[PDB]
RNA sequence: CCUGGGCAGGGCGAAGCCAGAGGAAACUCUGGUGGAGGUCCGUAGCGGUCCUGACGUGCAAAUCGGUCGUCCGACCUGGG
RNA sequence: CGGAUCCGUAACUUCGGGAUAAGGAUUGGCUCUAAGGGCUGGCAGCCGACUUAGAACUGGUGCGGACCAGGGGAAUCCGA
RNA sequence: UACCUGGUUGAUCCUGCCAGUAGCAUAUGCUUGUCUCAAAGAUUAAGCCAUGCAUGUCUAAGUACGCACGGCCGGUACAGUGAAACUGCGAAUGGCUCAUUAAAUCAGUUAUGGUUCCUUUGGUCGACUUGGAUAACUGUGGUAAUUCUAGAGCUAAUACAUGCCGACGGGCGCUGACCCCCUUCGCGGGGGGGAUGCGUGCAUUUAUCAGAUCAAAACCAACCCGGGCUUUGGUGACUCUAGAUAACCUCGGGCCGAUCGCACGCCCCCCGUGGCGGCGACGACCCAUUCGAACGUCUGCCCUAUCAACUUUCGAUGGUAGUCGCCGUGCCUACCAUGGUGACCACGGGUGACGGGGAAUCAGGGUUCGAUUCCGGAGAGGGAGCCUGAGAAACGGCUACCACAUC
RNA sequence: UCUCGCCCGAAGCGUUUACUUUGAAAAAAUUAGAGUGUUCAAAGCAGGCCCGAGCCGCCUGGAUACCGCAGCUAGGAAUAAUGGAAUAGGACCGCGGUUCUAUUUUGUUGGUUUUCGGAACUGAGGCCAUGAUUAAGAGGGACGGCCGGGGGCAUUCGUAUUG
């Protein structure tokens, strides 16, 4: 579906097949973008409904430069989730690390389902989507734990 | 004096960050031109390494596109209906990039007469316009052909399009930038995309 | 700052053209040509510094305005033209054909070459595109923009090039086997046969290369020029084969003297 | 003391309650709901600060005009 | 000054207040736009309430247009 | 030079600091024969400036009727030197200073496939010369004057403008009278030629269509021959480049030489009144290289908690459309969601903080400076705005306010 | 895996780090350091050989080392944390059906059906030695014989002091 004013990328919709009348599909004119990289589509790509301008597999975002990995921690930001990117730092006088992280905003693509808080993702360096999102959600990683657990209700 | 600079911002938190430069020349600014549906009233602009922009102040004529036949011909705007980026700009009659134009759906008659014959929006009367609609007689077997065109292609335009070519308005997404180039160019709402805008009209109307 | 810069500093000046300290404070501002600054060699530097023809620079820009000095066949009047890898300087009136080759050092060596190879030139594309009605174009690290050139012709090849009619012959292609010159980095001036290439999708590939007496070197596909075919090199290169052997056996070579 | 009668509208927003966030816990923060009070502006009602105003053989052997204090109470008031 | 809306509110303190502190902006007329509901059906159609916010235009800077209606601040003595 | 010594006590040992010791870089005192290099108004005051200089520029080749010089010199404009001016380019580099500036600038590493780019280097460039305007110049002037200027006359061009010839019309698409073959009594069914009318090229602005790895068949209606045939390139990716389709291409109008010099010969011949024209400076729509800019990605900065919550009506974070900008960007607007950062120190202050490469200090480890000659940033008393120009928010450019300050 | 020309190249390819050895990596000047008798030296990158001027001359240098931390590549797998499967929703082999497209050969064109390349779902059994390191002179919990002026509540007793 769409909640707002026109969402339609780049595919023409109207192929007048009107000849003898007949409803037929119309998740078939998708326009389908492979990154490269050996990495792969993922199948919500192929037989999706969402129609996103800042999609790496939909929209025109191309992946260049620095391929880095964060992990998920927060969701509450529309179409677009907050990273976490732990490093250690050598300190040339002590002569041993210390813990710093820088927490990024990063495009999470509305394929990309089950990212939930706590697993490895990677990001790809774009071009400039926001004043504070640069990387774009590339391919997720982690299973989180475990995912054969279930609780009551 | 408008400066789209990114330094006078705050941080990725919130802190103040101190200014030092003084809006510099590679970062201007220009005061938009509410493109009018006036006539025909470009101004220009020039450009940081001598280019040309080319400023419409006010429009009158356009280049529209039809969608599925490819049939793109010249057309006077009439009207601008609901916009919906800024509805002021629907109250102000404004052509920006994205904007629904009424098409005065004149120049697509004699196309479909010429290409797909014993034509339509003709106001159910069949009696006056005499337009040569029956005279060249259609000798050869062209005539064949046309009856390929009108039947085998089956000339569907399904009633959205039907009451829209009987009212002469026609329903058109602009595709260019009225304050970049200075052109009014679009194509023709076609379908679905139709459908969705004639129920936001509908509703807009209603409420 | 504003604009482009427009002077140029003896001490900024790249360590290659052999310039001095104690002389002056600014260095020759080589001109927009077909190389960019780190990769050029002026012509007041070819004359002036390396062969030593005129003491002062105004006497070369003397000359070189009187219409002697000519690169690639035609007169260039300035006397900061910048030149660069693999050209041909020629000057009309006695055997003086210059070829400008890398030094193992990583120095503009001098090559007086026969005018029958001086007339033929080989030259690296750089890319290649197609333009107007359909026509294929190729780019040329000399600048050189040619039509209607091959279909054969990959993005990394060296293709010898004409003088007096600019008509491209002998396309030569990067593969296992090839003899090529690394034109860039700390390995510049090394003459070898291309032995490996490791295709990175970070759109930087590494090549290894042997030459003779069993030495291997790494470098970037960015660095190389191909110059031969299997160990047969179509220019003839000053000073050996381009060897950097060892200091100890440089040092070895001066007791030798 | 008994028995009846009466007091327009607004402002402040206590306890209690709900939801969200933080924390290991103690608990804390934010946004609502709530309507407490010998609580504030203010009318009728009740008194009378000032003009030391008007009269001052006056309307009147103590009244009148503005300006007033308080108005859910330790409030005002009829009859027995 | 005085009503209302939106900003912003100090010394001190029993932490409740001081506080409508102080100090500013808007307020008219006419067109619009958006939001806040009910009743009928195996997501659609009918019916009415007065509020708020924003925009444009216009009048001789006029707009609480009459009426309605807190001058404020720093202190001292006394009495909570 | 991996270095210690004196000092608390009547005396000893220890913790402890003070004082001596040696460079560094600033000032000062005393003294001074030779020679080679050699810092030098940074610290306080990025305070104020008199005076004099620091940006001008001509080739055989844009414009020469200057009154200035003079070729032999006759006449059929112009031999040449040529001051002055119109034109083009430069004055956006260099030089000087470090006052703001604490993930801001810078430094190492990456990319513009998200942009522009003077010049240079290559591709591209398919009417026997048209029209006004004006400077230098001549006379006339203004006030106390400026690198001040109106008005009278004059003429120029690669300043401005207008604008055809060549070139056959090739080929394509849409219409298109007519025409050829077979069958049907005809109607009709199928295939094949074809004048006129309309558009055609590159770039801009749209929209649509087709676009590369894969090998055996089974039938239905037509036909080419004696069972049997056909195609732009690249990246890791594209909405890249390149095709075809229909239209726009905007008066403040994209290109398709109304430029200039050189030495001069030949040819059909009906004069040459026509061609044969070779080299060289101008940018000329566009495409790449080159000089550089621009916003981005990872990482890195001193002290302070007597700076523990900060940010958001006036965008703080994100999403969707639009505006502006050269392009991606909450850069800006309308609507929607409530996000974003922080005890791993954000936020708020101070720096006698421009950042680096580096400099001083001799075990190692560290400590302290770096305004300073190389790179990058910022400013031209403060800050704001802007023309020209490819490049400036320029200051040895302009405009307005404030503080000084000249006639 | 022989998927693309009995072995070899390419590609499937790392689950991602921390640490190390290469290599690329940048700008010089500066620092260490090669050569060079600037009269030594501070320096600078210069200079040196034969010729009675008679060689229209030759030869060589202007290197190297460091450039932390951050990023790229190719190896190493000890140490330091991370998941493999445990409600089986495990890994392998080959069989059942549903469902979907492209292009090679039937001589081409338009229409239908397959084998075929694989994506998507699903059914049954066999194969795994079928899958959980034993339990710190680590820790938490449970038991049961005690322990102690440990703590709280209520009670009882005792002189003495004062009246
Ligand atoms: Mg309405
Ligand atoms: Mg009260
Ligand atoms: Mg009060
Ligand atoms: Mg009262
Ligand atoms: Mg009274
Ligand atoms: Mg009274
Ligand atoms: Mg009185
Ligand atoms: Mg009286
Ligand atoms: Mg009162
Ligand atoms: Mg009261
Ligand atoms: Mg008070
Ligand atoms: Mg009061
Ligand atoms: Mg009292
Ligand atoms: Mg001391
Ligand atoms: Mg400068
Ligand atoms: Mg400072
Ligand atoms: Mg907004
Ligand atoms: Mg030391
Ligand atoms: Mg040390
Ligand atoms: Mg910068
Ligand atoms: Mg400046
Ligand atoms: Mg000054
Ligand atoms: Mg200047
Ligand atoms: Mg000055």
């Amino acid at each position: 579906t769409e909640r707002a004013y026109q969402k339609q990328p780049t595919i023409f919709q109207n192929k007048k097949r009107v000849l003898l009348g007949e409803t037929g599909k119309e998740k078939l004119p998708r326009y389908y973008k492979n990154i490269g990289l050996g990495f792969k589509t993922p199948k919500e790509a192929i037989e999706g409904t969402y129609i996103d301008k800042k999609c790496p597999f939909t929209g025109n975002v191309s992946i260049r430069g620095r391929i880095l990995s964060g992990v998920v921690t927060k969701m509450k930001m529309q179409r677009t989730i907050v990273i976490r990117r732990d490093y250690l730092h050598y300190i040339r006088k002590y002569n041993r690390f210390e813990k710093r992280h820088k927490n990024m905003s990063v495009h999470l693509s509305p394929c990309f389902r089950d990212v939930q808080i706590g697993d490895i993702v990677t990001v790809g360096e774009c071009r400039p989507l926001s004043k504070t999102v640069r990387f774009n959600v590339l391919k997720v990683t982690k299973a989180a734990g475990t995912k054969k657990q279930f609780q009551k209700f | 004096g408008i400066s789209r600079d990114n330094w006078h911002k705050r941080r990725k938190t919130g802190g103040k960050r101190k200014p030092y430069h003084k809006k510099r020349k590679y970062e201007l600014g220009r005061p938009a031109a509410n493109t009018k549906i006036g006539p025909r009233r470009i101004h220009t602009v020039r450009v940081r390494g001598g280019n040309k922009k080319y400023r419409a102040l006010r429009l009158d004529v356009g280049n529209f596109s039809w969608g599925s036949e490819c049939c793109t011909r010249k057309t006077r705007i009439i009207d601008v209906v609901y916009n919906a980026s800024n509805n002021e700009l629907v109250r102000t009659k404004t052509l920006v990039k994205n904007c629904i134009v009424l098409i005065d759906s004149t120049p697509y008659r004699q196309w479909y007469e010429s290409h797909y014959a014993l034509p339509l929006g003709r106001k159910k009367g069949a009696k006056l316009t005499p337009e040569e609609e029956e005279i060249l007689n259609k000798k050869r077997s062209k005539k064949i052909q046309k009856k390929y065109d009108e039947r085998k292609k089956n000339a569907k335009i399904s009633s959205l399009l039907e009451e829209q070519f009987q009212q002469g308005k026609l329903l058109a997404c602009i595709a260019s930038r009225p304050g970049q180039c200075g052109r009014a160019d679009g194509y023709v709402l076609e379908g679905k995309e139709l459908e969705f805008y004639l129920r936001k009209i509908k509703a807009r109307k209603g409420k | 700052a504003r604009g482009p810069k427009k002077h140029l500093k003896r001490v900024a000046a790249p360590k290659h053209w052999m310039l001095d300290k104690l002389t002056g404070v600014f260095a020759p501002r080589p001109s927009t040509g077909p190389h960019k600054l780190r990769e050029c060699l002026p012509l007041i530097v070819f004359l002036r510094n390396r062969l030593k023809y005129a003491l002062t620079g105004d006497e070369v820009k003397k000359i070189c305005m009187q219409r002697f000095i000519k690169i690639d066949g035609k007169v260039r009047v300035d006397v900061t033209y910048p030149a660069g890898f693999m050209d041909v300087i020629s000057i009309e009136k006695t055997g003086e054909h210059f070829r400008l080759v890398y030094d193992t050092k990583g120095r503009f060596a001098v090559h007086r070459i026969t005018v029958e190879e001086a007339k033929y030139k080989l030259c690296k594309v750089r890319k290649i595109t197609v333009g107007v009605k359909g026509i294929p174009h190729l780019v040329t690290h000399d600048a050189r923009t040619i039509r209607y050139p091959d279909p054969v012709i990959k993005v990394n090849d060296t293709v010898q090039i004409d003088l007096g009619t600019g008509k491209i012959i002998n396309f030569i292609k990067f593969d296992t086997g090839n003899l090529c010159m690394v034109i860039g980095g700390a390995n510049l001036g090394r003459v070898g046969v291309i032995t490996n290439r490791e295709r990175h999708p970070g759109s930087f590939d590494v090549v290894h290369v042997k030459d003779a007496n069993g030495n291997s070197f790494a470098t970037r596909l960015s660095n190389i020029f191909v110059i031969g075919n299997g160990n047969k090199p179509w220019i003839s290169l000053p000073r050996g084969k381009g060897i950097r052997l060892t200091v100890a056996e440089e040092r070895d070579k001066r007791l030798a003297t």
